[PDB]
């Protein structure tokens, strides 16, 4: 459950948030495969409540109606086709498994669902699964409101309704089998693994009991005996009874400390400086690298009120965001997930965005196609951070430098830092308000290297800055604080 | 319930707190 099951030399996955299945499948073939991406995290593929107040919010997809693969992203045929086409070009599919809960208890009974299945939250009846009142935690939850009130009670966090979402009884073999039936259906279709949504709200033993029911991966695309990649969403910044290490036996865990700390450091908040990133990794109190799923932002916290609050960097802070992602992709700690978002009319009142519920770009609730501009950016309000040259090239950087040790660190005691990855790559950062002009040991073979942040290596020449490494491995770097991207990254495959 | 552990964004939380 720790191995991503990616192809050799593909070290990152991208969260194609609210993307349609056919758009993802085409994206696998036209972009993700040639650009070296390892896999894709898909929005929950199972039927959810259609919520019209507010109008089709993104978070409606975390309120399951049933386990039918039938959503605003596509039907089972489109999903099967996406998984097949992606695997055939070497890009994996990881399913956001919403297994902790059904929809909210106060949702109106009826057929207002993405596949028209009937469901009655009031009576705990989901006949499309089927689930009944026996399959929920009404009895086990000891709290007055039936919801999660006190996060310092680990039992209530697990046994009660997350923001009123009906909490399944994962101790029962019947509930474990229906979830495993659903997950095994996705494994048989060919998915490489799962993001376990709201893992903090499930007991680790219940997770283990479910995972033990899972098949090995589809042998058409995976070696015999391959297990599904498991990364569990557990928000743990410390100081709470639930520790993300409690889930190490089931798979990797989302390290929400990663993006929280990295954002504060790069915003230069709270006296933090980039020079403190020298011991980045376990040194900062993070989970072991082999247990870590890392990211700058996720679909939730990029709206400002998730784990890490205002410190989370997003595409809205594009310049600072690119630096954080570049550092993450350059540093060997953890398995990196790149965020790919859509635009929404962010409207702040008292520092709170009242439109952070807005779902993907749509035409009367129908998600818009992802269109590609001639400059390779996206239209139809899709941000496609994964297609940004500065981020995409760093995804490749991580592939090129895979396995090479963190070495050759430099810092100025402030915010001008650099490091290398063995003899395969070097990266330099200037987050101070003055120029970075210095000659640094890169550890790279002598040659002319294309800076993959400001440009590309195309036809034996660079479209951006050129770095000249001498025979001693030294190279001079000159980065203005007014530079569009105040960081430079070179690697073995950007050498002319 | 409070404002400590917000999930699904601010707008969802405000409607949940009500
Ligand atoms: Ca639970
Ligand atoms: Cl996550």
């Amino acid at each position: 459950q720790y191995s991503p099951n990616t192809q050799q030399g593909r070290t990152s996955i991208v969260h194609l948030f609210e993307w349609r299945w056919v758009d993802i499948a085409l994206e696998c073939e036209r972009y993700l495969a040639p650009k070296g991406f390892g896999g894709v995290q898909v929005s929950p593929p199972n039927e959810n409540v259609a919520i019209y107040n507010p109008f089709r919010p993104w978070w409606e997809r975390y309120q399951p109606v049933s386990y039918k693969l039938c959503t605003r992203s596509g039907n089972e045929d489109e999903f099967r086709n996406m998984v097949t086409r992606c695997n055939n070009v070497g890009v994996r599919i990881y399913v956001d498994a919403v297994i902790n809960h059904m929809c909210g208890n106060a949702v109106s009974a009826g057929t207002s669902s993405t596949c028209g299945s009937y469901f009655n939250p009031g009576s705990r009846d989901f006949p499309a699964v089927p689930y009944s009142g026996w399959d929920f935690n009404d009895g086990k939850c000891k709290t007055g409101s039936g919801d999660i009130e006190n996060y310092n009670d680990a039992t209530q966090v697990r046994d009660c309704r997350l923001t009123g979402l009906l909490d399944l009884a994962l101790e029962k073999d019947y509930v474990r089998s229906k979830i495993a039936e659903y997950m095994n259906h996705l494994i048989d279709i060919g998915v490489a693994g799962f993001r376990l949504d709201a893992s903090k709200h499930m007991w680790p033993g219940d997770i283990k009991a479910i995972l033990d029911k899972l098949h090995n991966l589809n042998s058409n695309w995976f070696p015999a005996g391959s297990k599904p990649f498991i990364y569990q969403e557990v928000i743990d910044l410390g100081g709470e009874p639930i520790k993300s290490s409690d889930y190490f036996g089931n798979g990797r865990v989302t390290e929400f400390k990663y993006g929280a700390k990295l954002g504060t450091v790069i915003r230069k908040w709270n006296g933090e400086k980039m020079s403190y990133l020298k011991n980045w990794g376990e040194g900062w109190g993070f989970v072991p690298s082999d247990r870590a799923l890392v990211f700058v932002d996720n679909h939730d916290n990029q709206r400002g009120h998730g784990a890490g609050g205002a410190s989370i960097l997003t595409f809205w802070d594009a310049r600072l965001y690119k630096m954080a992602v570049g550092f993450m992709l350059a540093h060997p700690y953890g398995f990196t997930r790149v965020m790919s978002s859509y635009r929404w009319p962010r409207q702040f009142q008292n520092g709170n965005d009242v439109n952070d519920w807005v779902g993907p770009p749509n035409n009367n609730g129908v998600i818009k196609e992802v269109t590609i501009n001639p400059d390779t950016t996206c239209g139809n309000d899709w941000v496609c951070e994964h297609r940004w040259r500065q981020i995409r090239n760093m995804v490749i950087f991580r592939n090129v430098v895979d396995g090479q040790p963190f070495t050759n660190w430099y810092d100025n005691g402030s915010n001008q830092v650099a490091f290398g990855r063995g003899n395969r790559g070097f990266i330099v950062f200037n987050n101070d308000d003055w120029s970075f002009s210095l000659t640094l040991q890169t550890g790279l073979p002598a040659g002319t290297y294309c800076d993959v942040i400001s440009g590309d290596k195309i036809n034996g020449n660079c479209t951006g800055i050129k770095i000249y490494v001498s025979d001693d491995g030294k190279a001079h770097f000159s980065i203005s604080n007014s530079a569009e991207d105040p960081f430079i990254a070179i690697h073995a495959e950007s050498k002319l | 319930y409070g404002h400590s552990h917000i999930r699904f964004g601010y707008s969802y939380h405000v409607s949940y707190c009500g």
